C-alpha cells in the first residue's frame, strides 16, 4: 500500500530549528511530486510547498520560502522539511502529502498521519499515570495522564487488544501550563476481579512509556 | 547503430489518472532499460492537439525519465491519432530538437482508443512504427484491426493489443528477455 | 492569491438528509476544485477533484458540482460515519489555497448520559494533589451541565472539561470533568458529588462518594 509515515515533531524553542521526516513506501517515490501541508490547532490547512524527488525541483508558498526548506533523499525514499527561526504561530500539525500533477496544478490523494510541532520556551515534562479504579450492570475504569508538556500522548488498552468502549478524551490545558487527559473504558461489571486492564501511555517528546495496570 | 525513439502516448478523456500513470511508468521502465546505450528519446502527448513533453536534446541533457516527465498533465480530450503521427514526423524528428540524421526512426504509439480523425500517415513512412492498444476498447477484432494502418508491416509483429493496463508490466518483462 | 470561502462554517443534519456545502472562489478557477474529508486526529481524505470527479473508493453519496467561482459538495443521504470537517481546495494556480472548513455534525435521538465518578488515587495523594473525575458517557445532544459539589459547596473555576468528538458509529458524545484540589483541602471534606444536567435526564442526576470509603 501507499504509506507516508512522518517523524521529527516535538518541542522547539523560539528561534530554534527542526527537521521533519516523511518516509514514503509502496510506490515509486521518484514518480510523484511531494507536498508539505500544515494545520494550526483548531484551524485550517496551509500549503507550504512541493518537491519532485527525481531532481529535487521545488515550488514554495512565498509565505514559507524564507525559513522553510524542502529537500529529499532518494536513497532513503524520504522527504524532509527544514524549519528555522521558529515562532509561536508555527505550532501546527505538519503533514506530508503525495500530490497529483495531472489536473490543473496539484491536489493531494495520499496524506501522512501528521506530526505536532510545538514552538514554546518551556520544558518537556513527562506525565504521571493515576488509576481511575472502577466503582465500589456496566463499569467504567481508566487512566489519568497528568502534568505533561508538550502534546501529544498516545493511549491504548491491553497493547491494542481492546478498542470497544474506549474513550481517550482531548487533552486540556491547565494553570501550570501543563496538559492532562483522561482515557476511560466501559467494561462488563462482572468481569472485574478476574480480567486485567492495562493502559499504554506514550509521550514521545519526553521519552516516557508507561504501562499502568488499573486495579 | 544508434536510434531515435519517440513515445507517442495517449492522453484522452477515456484514460483514468491511474491508467494514464501506468503508461507513464511503462515509458520510463523502457528508457531505464535502454539507458547506457546509443538510444535517445522524446515523448509526445496526444489528444485533440499534440505536445512534446520532452525532446531528444532534453533527454541527452537530463537522462532521468522521472525528471523528464514530471511536468506532464492529462489532456483529457479526444484521440487524434492521425494528426499525432504526422506531428511526430514533421515536428519532432528534426535536428532543431536534437534528432540525429544517421539514427533510425522508431515510434512507439500507446493508445486506449480508436482514432477520432482521418487522413494518412504517409509523412511517417520511413519511421518504424509500433502501436500498443490497451484494453476494453480493443476488446473486438474489428477495433484491433484499425491500429494496423498506423503500425509498420506486418502487424503480426508491430501491433500489440493488451487486455489491461496492469499488463503493461507483463509487456515490459517480455522486452527484457528480447534482443 | 485565491481566497476560498466555505459555507456554512458548521452545520447539523439528521441521518439520510441532503447536506450541501458551498465553496466560493476569490476569482475564476475553471473546474479545478477539490474536496477533502478530515476526521478527528486523522489526516484529510480526498473525495472529489476537478469539480465533480469522484476519487476511487469514495462512496457515490458524495458529489461535487460547479465551475468558475461557485462550487458545491453535496453529501446526499448523510451517514453517522460522515461526521468530519470538510475542506475545499483550488488546484488552478499557485499557491494552493484551502477553504476554512465546515464542521458537519449529526443530529440523532436524545440520549441520556451515564454518570460515573472516580475518587482520587492514593498514588496521586502521596504527591499533594487530589483529582476527582466525573464521567458522562454516550449522550446526545453534546450540551450538558456538570456541577461539582464538596459538602454542598459549589466548585467554580477549579474544574476542567473535555468532550469527545461524535461517535463515528453509535452517534453520541462523552464528557470528562476533572476537579483538582490540594491533599489538605481534599482530606478536609467528606461528600464529593457530581451533579449532571442534561436534556435527556428527567431531573438532574448526582453521583457521589464519601472520603475514606469511596
Amino acid at each position: 500500500e501507499v504509506q507516508l509515515v512522518e517523524s521529527g515533531g516535538g518541542l522547539v524553542q523560539p528561534g530554534g530549528s527542526l527537521r521533519l521526516s516523511c518516509a514514503a513506501s509502496g510506490y515509486s517515490f521518484t514518480g510523484h511530486w511531494m507536498n508539505w501541508v500544515r494545520q494550526a490547532p483548531g484551524k485550517g490547512l496551509e500549503w507550504v510547498g512541493m518537491i519532485h524527488p527525481s531532481d529535487s525541483e521545488t515550488r514554495y508558498n512565498q509565505k514559507f520560502k524564507d525559513r522553510f526548506t524542502i529537500s529529499v533523499d532518494k536513497s532513503k525514499n524520504t522527504l524532509y522539511l527544514q524549519m528555522n527561526s521558529l515562532r509561536a504561530e508555527d505550532t501546527a500539525v505538519y503533514y506530508c502529502a503525495r500530490g497529483i500533477y495531472f489536473y490543473g496544478t496539484t491536489y493531494f490523494d495520499y496524506w501522512g498521519q501528521g506530526t505536532l510541532v510545538t514552538v514554546s520556551s518551556a520544558s518537556t515534562k513527562g506525565p504521571s499515570v493515576f488509576p481511575l479504579a472502577p466503582s465500589s450492570g456496566t463499569a467504567a475504569l481508566g487512566c489519568l495522564v497528568k502534568d505533561y508538556f508538550p502534546e501529544p500522548v498516545t493511549v491504548s488498552w491491553n497493547s491494542g487488544a481492546l478498542t470497544s468502549g474506549v474513550h481517550t478524551f482531548p487533552a486540556v490545558l491547565q494553570s501550570s501550563g501543563l496538559y492532562s487527559l483522561s482515557s476511560v473504558v466501559t467494561v462488563p461489571s462482572s468481569s472485574l476481579g478476574t480480567q486485567t486492564y492495562i493502559c499504554n501511555v506514550n509521550h514521545k517528546p519526553s521519552n516516557t512509556k508507561v504501562d499502568k495496570k488499573v486495579e | 547503430g544508434n536510434v531515435d525513439l519517440v513515445f507517442l502516448f495517449d492522453g484522452s478523456m477515456s484514460l483514468q489518472p491511474d491508467e494514464f500513470q501506468k503508461i507513464l511508468d511503462f515509458m520510463k521502465d523502457v528508457m531505464k532499460k535502454l539507458s547506457n546505450t546509443s538510444y535517445q528519446f522524446a515523448a509526445v502527448q496526444f489528444s485533440t492537439s499534440y505536445k512534446t513533453e520532452f525532446d531528444f536534446s532534453d533527454y541527452v541533457k537530463r537522462k532521468d525519465p522521472d525528471a523528464l516527465l514530471k511536468h506532464v498533465k492529462h489532456m483529457l480530450l479526444l484521440t487524434n491519432t492521425f494528426g499525432a503521427i504526422n506531428y511526430v514526423a514533421t515536428e519532432v524528428f528534426r535536428e532543431e530538437l536534437g534528432a540525429r540524421p544517421d539514427a533510425t526512426k522508431v515510434l512507439i504509439i500507446i493508445t486506449d482508443g480508436e482514432a477520432t480523425d482521418s487522413g494518412n500517415i504517409d509523412a511517417a513512412k520511413d519511421i518504424i512504427r509500433y502501436i500498443i492498444g490497451i484494453g476494453k476498447h480493443f476488446q473486438t477484432k474489428e477495433s484491433q484491426e484499425t491500429l494496423h494502418k498506423f503500425a509498420s508491416k506486418p502487424a503480426s509483429e508491430f501491433v500489440k493489443i493488451l487486455d489491461t493496463f496492469e499488463k503493461l508490466k507483463d509487456l515490459f518483462t517480455e522486452l527484457q528477455k528480447k534482443i | 492569491d485565491i481566497q476560498m470561502t466555505q459555507s456554512p462554517s458548521s452545520l447539523s443534519a439528521s441521518v439520510g438528509d441532503r447536506v450541501t456545502i458551498t465553496c466560493r472562489a476569490s476569482k475564476t478557477i475553471s473546474k479545478y476544485l477539490a474536496w477533502y474529508q478530515q476526521k478527528p486526529g486523522k489526516a484529510p481524505k480526498l473525495l472529489i477533484y476537478s469539480g465533480s470527479t469522484l476519487q476511487s473508493g469514495v462512496p457515490s453519496r458524495f458529489s461535487g458540482s460547479g465551475s468558475g467561482t461557485d462550487f458545491t459538495l453535496t453529501i446526499s443521504s448523510l451517514q453517522p460515519e460522515d461526521f468530519a470537517t470538510y475542506y475545499c481546495q483550488q488546484h488552478n494556480e499557485y499557491p494552493l489555497t484551502f477553504g476554512q472548513g465546515t464542521k458537519v455534525e449529526i443530529k440523532r435521538t436524545v440520549a441520556a448520559p451515564s454518570v460515573f465518578i472516580f475518587p482520587p488515587s492514593d498514588e496521586q495523594l502521596k504527591s499533594g494533589t487530589a483529582s476527582v473525575v466525573c464521567l458522562l458517557n454516550n449522550f446526545y445532544p453534546r450540551e450538558a451541565k456538570v456541577q461539582w459539589k464538596v459538602d454542598n459547596a459549589l466548585q467554580s473555576g477549579n474544574s476542567q472539561e473535555s468532550v469527545t468528538e461524535q461517535d463515528s458509529k453509535d452517534s453520541t458524545y462523552s464528557l470528562s470533568s476533572t476537579l483538582t484540589l490540594s491533599k489538605a483541602d481534599y482530606e478536609k471534606h467528606k461528600v464529593y458529588a457530581c451533579e449532571v444536567t442534561h436534556q435527556g435526564l428527567s431531573s438532574p442526576v448526582t453521583k457521589s462518594f464519601n472520603r475514606g470509603e469511596c
